[PDB]
């Protein structure tokens, strides 16, 4: 009987869809993480961070969840499904529909100033006298990459029958590309190309790897470009870094909608734009490129996407 | 400040 | 290789989630059709109606799709994915986010007057000099119930290991409960209880079956309560009809969100409210009740749901 | 007219 005891266990098994108007002869395939319990890739880590914290006793009945953040919407539905209280912090700058959703899920919301971005959101460590609160810390909590190592990567391996050659993923916390790369490279033993994507507006991974001045900047690609290197980004399994600009990312997401019939978020367009560039290099012509589409476009109705 | 820079 | 050639083939395989704060000792289970390509149950019929129309030559390159309508958003992403033009009609009264979504998908939109409702929307048969246009007619097109007979019903049978005793579904076109009931009753041979749900504001199925005056009325449960008996509702496999009021349906959807962590639409709350009532009858105590949750709550952010 | 009646 495939009946889940609560919504948190229904995470993953997202589909692979071949692109028709990007890439070269179908070499670009997308993984639609929009099709998850709270409709983003973060559902996977919202569940596992809560699960793991239960497993080692730091999360118990009567403790209240805290973190800074789609991760919020993920933790909120998990908190609701499993019966936890939850306070959150989010940059004010994020789309209204994720603001609106959190309130309906029972969250104690606390917006933070947009100019300070995620660093400002992480005004959350402030929040956690302990004993009552527990902060889950998505940017460094290893339970974030390991759910991707346990489910998302294996889903990609199985659905491609081991044929995946390249994985393209935008980087926020870095959990996705880390767990996925570790699974396919270390668990399944295949030397793929792991491609991190970041905004050209805030290319801190590129600058770091080049031994250059780290200069983050503001951008419109919600989800990625934290402005620093997160602990949950394993630089050692990253083979390549692609940068993408906001306008192109937006245009690409619109194209996914109107030309492919795929309802994808802003960061999904960035990831595909990056993948499309690699896919049109002759060196990648015989390569199957798998691209993570982290979220769905209805969570961006209030944004420059529409 | 769009991103934001943090 | 589980890679879909376009987004239309990725329909279905939606999850079953056990409810914790409804029913009696876990006898109520929900099927989350929010987890579909365009995030509603209608994805299934958007795909199959287009597929079937291709298969018998009425839909060809250069023909333009028409119908009246979530079905719109379903046909739109399929039209985009497979390369068809599409005009639609929808009652003005429907949520803004489904209006907004259609435009981004490439649709030629035409809103109709709310007081006239769906009948008014079906100002669409108007639209189809033929030869160019083809109307798919979801309220009578048999390809609507048969995709539910081919996928949704079998998904329910398999995931419950044949243990499903009751299926609760709201009725719009009637395609869902018809195909599902036919599958489980005729294909798998199990005499379940098929429960149609309609608004108490517009109980035309109840009135018809009672041989009483059919008096439809206005209501807030988007998706169901067309105000007439659709051809795609097979009355012969309907064992029971439950009515639910708008306020209770809204309250139930909010509860699903805040207490179960399930992001469900307005009609999903109606279906669960009906199921909950049956589930608390001693005659249904040893019965596994499966409830269709047709859509997801972010498509209702502009509604009385929020 | 909410539904609407049609
Ligand atoms: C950091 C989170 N978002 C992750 C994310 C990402 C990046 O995924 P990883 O964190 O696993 O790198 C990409 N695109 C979108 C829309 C995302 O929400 C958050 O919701 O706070
Ligand atoms: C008639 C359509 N909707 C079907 C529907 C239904 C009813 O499903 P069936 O048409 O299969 O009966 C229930 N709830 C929601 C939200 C729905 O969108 C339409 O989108 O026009
Ligand atoms: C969705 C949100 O803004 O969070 C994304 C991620 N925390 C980041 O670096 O922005
Ligand atoms: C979502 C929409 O309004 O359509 C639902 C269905 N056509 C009905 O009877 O209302």
């Amino acid at each position: 009987m495939a009946i889940y005891a609560d919504n948190s266990y229904s995470i993953g098994n997202t589909p692979l869809v071949r692109l028709k108007h990007f890439g070269h002869n179908g070499n670009v395939v997308v993984k639609i993480e929009g099709r998850n319990p709270s409709y983003s890739v973060k559902c996977r880590i919202g569940a596992n961070m809560v699960w793991q914290a239960e497993k080692d006793g730091t999360l118990t009945k009567g403790k209240e969840i805290v973190d800074a953040t789609n991760t919020g919407i993920a933790l909120a539905y998990v908190a609701a499904a499993r019966g936890y209280k939850i306070t959150l912090t989010m940059p004010e700058t994020m789309s209204l529909e994720r603001k609106r959703l959190l309130c309906g899920l029972g969250v104690n919301l606390v917006l933070t100033e947009g100019a300070k971005g995620m660093k400002g959101a992480i005004k959350a460590e402030e929040i956690v006298d302990p004993s009552r609160y527990v902060m889950l810390k998505q940017f460094e909590n290893p339970a974030n990459p390991q759910i991707h190592r346990e489910t998302t990567g294996p889903e990609i391996w199985k659905d491609t029958d081991g044929k995946v050659d390249v994985v393209v993923a935008g980087v926020g916390t870095g959990g996705s590309i880390t767990g996925i790369s570790r699974a396919i490279k270390l668990d399944f033993g295949k030397q793929i190309t792991s491609v991190a994507v970041e905004p050209v507006e805030s290319p801190v991974i590129s600058q770091t790897l080049a031994g250059e001045e780290v200069k983050p900047g503001p951008h419109k690609i919600q989800g990625i470009g934290a402005g620093f290197i997160p602990k949950n980004l394993d630089l050692s399994i990253i083979d390549r870094v692609e940068t993408v600009d906001s306008d192109t990312a937006l245009a690409t997401a619109r194209r996914l909608m109107a030309e492919e019939g795929i309802l994808a978020g802003i960061s999904s367009g960035a990831a595909v734009a990056a993948a499309d560039r690699l896919a049109k290099l002759p060196e990648f012509a015989d390569k199957l490129i798998v691209v993570i589409l982290p979220s769905a476009s209805e969570r961006y109705l209030s944004t420059a996407l529409f | 400040f769009e991103y934001g820079d943090g």
